[PDB]
């Protein structure tokens, strides 16, 4: 129904502010292909697929670059292969949120060795966000979310039975992800306001 | 939202 | 170790912008007494108790007024007994976040009949927030959080065994609570900026 | 944070 193997397959299948904006734009195209590979997403009404991706893209990308950065020392590995370290983050004005990414997401993913199936399932939970405004039938989206976390729980309890609290521990990174996403979006809106975003991009559409 | 709505239909 | 009965006991034991500010201030005093009744909170270093309550008070109060408002029709019951309905919310400039409270918290609490033990446990999870900056030992706070949600899960699985997903469903209101809290805090900072807050209050200290 | 630090010690 919502097999974690399919969610894993979807994961495996896919100036510092210029670098940040170019990386986010690159990954937006990839994110659409990722979402189509999540079971039942493409069966939602098209206008609801649009709503979910507009509501969730930023958290979905942040989760992915955070997990990608586990092997980086005190930094973020952007999808372009460029790193953001502390000096660049401060030059971009994003030093405080950079620190939160490292302490609340990257380091916690690293400490618990969050795996790619778990990451993919948390991202599918964020994708299937039933609070997204304007959905034709929010409960259908909640139903898909509940299928994801039922599958995630069964996966964690089979693979990590000596860690009974692991499923809840994964879900309890999502408030941090929500906060962090709101602040990153604030920064991106500011980069757009002052004209530091590349123009004519998919990122600009997401910010409009 | 022309880019996203097109990419969702592009196979 | 972290008995839900004790968390329940803690729950049971305790111009529109003027009304909103007076209600929040009233409940701040009560919230300190609530936190002292949560197992092991008062055993943390005092400076860490200060940090947790400064980090969490706003979400803790929002969770409580949301649950209190289940029996209100399209409105919020403030702790003073005054109601906020849609017209007042718009006069205060808080119509959009009012709508989010009703759709993302009150109505969802009502639909699932979230009970007071569940509410108290979600509030204790928010209280024991290990991401709060400056904690002397963040992992001790994570340890207490994990004791709360282990107890919450066992309570839900005993009382509501026909709802296997209920525990995760409770935890997955916390991203909404985080967002909503950030926006309510923004409004309160604005009320303070323009001089619409009562002065000399505990609320003003929380906002300073 | 004088109010909160006092109330936490007040029994
Ligand atoms: C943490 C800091 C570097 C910061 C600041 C503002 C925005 C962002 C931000 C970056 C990306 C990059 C995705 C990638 O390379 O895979 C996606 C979304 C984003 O919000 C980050
Ligand atoms: C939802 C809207 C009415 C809005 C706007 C701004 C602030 C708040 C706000 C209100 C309280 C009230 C608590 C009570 O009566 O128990 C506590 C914290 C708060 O953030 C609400």
């Amino acid at each position: 129904d919502m097999p974690v193997e399919r969610i894993l397959e979807a994961e495996l299948a896919v100036d510092p502010v210029t670098n940040i904006c170019q990386a986010a734009d690159k990954q937006l195209f990839t994110l659409v292909e990722w979402a189509k590979r999540i079971p039942h997403f493409s069966e939602l009404p098209l206008d609801d697929q649009v709503i979910l991706l507009r509501a969730g893209w930023n958290e979905l990308l942040i989760a992915s670059f955070s997990h990608r950065s586990i092997a980086v020392k005190d930094g973020i590995l952007l999808a372009t292969g460029l790193h953001v370290h502390r000096n660049s983050a401060h030059s971009a004005g994003v030093g405080a949120i950079f620190d939160r990414v490292l302490t609340e997401l990257v380091s916690k993913m690293r400490d618990m060795q969050m795996d790619k199936t778990e990451l993919g399932c948390l991202r599918a939970i964020v994708l299937f966000n039933p609070d997204s405004k304007g959905l034709s039938n929010p409960a259908e989206v909640e139903a898909l979310r509940e299928k994801v976390y039922a599958s995630l729980e069964a996966y964690c309890k089979h693979k990590y039975p000596e860690q009974p609290g692991r499923f809840a521990k994964l879900l309890l990174r999502l408030p941090a992800l929500r906060s962090i996403g709101l602040k990153c979006l604030e920064h991106l809106f500011f980069f757009k306001l002052i004209g530091d975003t590349p123009i004519d991009t998919f990122l600009m559409e997401m910010l409009e | 939202h022309k880019i996203l709505h097109r990419l969702l239909q592009d196979s």
